[PDB]
């Protein structure tokens, strides 16, 4: 979605927004996936 | 900290903190490698010992930098990455204290680790040495504690349930469970001692049972038990308090 041309065409950020749930270490993620 | 006369200045006080952060990250990774495993091998035990010695020496150097209050060095550490290293050490301490205590083959590792903790707390106290009301160092240390709240809660419960152990073992109910003063008690009698004490819940009682090593005779040396788990508790907890 283009946000540079905001003056001419409105951007649809509603489908561009994301949320950060979890930030685990690589070791912890590998252990969890093993479990 | 600052070489005034020289054309170029190098901050040894910050380079030390940087090495401390690197060694802390190394120790954290080397613990996360062993968290799943049941028992730490001999090679792992030696490597932890050497890393703990290095970290202990770095902490001693850092506290020598700031004791005899050096305001400049204190401010430099306050604005450095020291808090990040202390946060990781707090997590390692909170988990390894609960892990190594259950295993009876890691007494030396636990003793080295619980002396590293005492040096860290001494460094933290030296940071607050010569403080003022509503100081920046105080604010940053409060922030670091808030960030590491859970680890400190676990450490403080670990200390509390061992500081109550001296009262349990000095109580007279313990003496009428073990009439002889020899200092040798059976595991069943020690369990009913915790149950009669009633300041230990079921989880604390079973954890104390797990951390208590008993021979085939179903008996243990509670004086040695309370010593190993009380004097380090007594001095580290005093420094934390």
């Amino acid at each position: 979605e283009s946000t540079s041309n905001s003056k001419n065409v409105p951007p649809d950020l509603s489908i561009c927004t994301f949320v950060l749930e979890q930030s685990l270490s690589v070791r912890a993620l590998q252990e969890m996936l093993a479990n | 900290r600052t070489q005034t006369g020289n054309n170029t200045t190098v901050n040894i006080i910050i380079s030390t903190v940087d090495y401390l952060l690197r060694v802390q990250e190394s120790i954290s990774d080397f613990y996360w490698y062993y968290s799943g495993k049941d028992v730490i091998d001999e090679q792992g035990q030696r490597n932890f010992s050497k890393a703990i010695q290095v970290a202990k020496q770095v902490f001693n150097t850092l506290t020598e930098y700031i004791q005899g209050p050096c305001t400049g060095n204190q401010q430099s550490l306050a604005h450095s990455r020291l808090w990040d290293a202390v946060v990781g050490f707090l997590h390692v301490f909170a988990h390894m204290q609960m892990k190594l205590s259950q295993d009876s083959s890691q007494i030396e590792l636990l003793k080295e680790l619980m002396d590293l903790q005492k040096d860290m707390v001494v460094m933290l106290l030296s940071m607050l040495e010569g403080n003022v009301v509503n100081g920046t160092i105080g604010k940053q240390m409060v922030d670091m504690l808030v960030e590491s709240s859970n680890n400190v809660e676990m450490i403080l419960k670990f200390f509390d349930m061992f500081l109550k152990l001296k009262d349990l073992t000095s109580s007279d109910t313990f003496k009428e469970y073990d009439p002889d003063g020899k200092g040798v008690i059976s595991k069943r009698d020690f369990h009913k001692a915790m149950e009669s004490h009633k300041h230990y819940t079921q989880s604390e009682t079973e954890f104390l049972l797990s951390c208590a090593e008993t021979d085939e005779n179903e008996t243990l040396d509670y004086e040695e038990f309370v010593k190993r788990f009380h004097e380090p508790a007594k001095d580290i907890g005093f420094n934390v308090a």
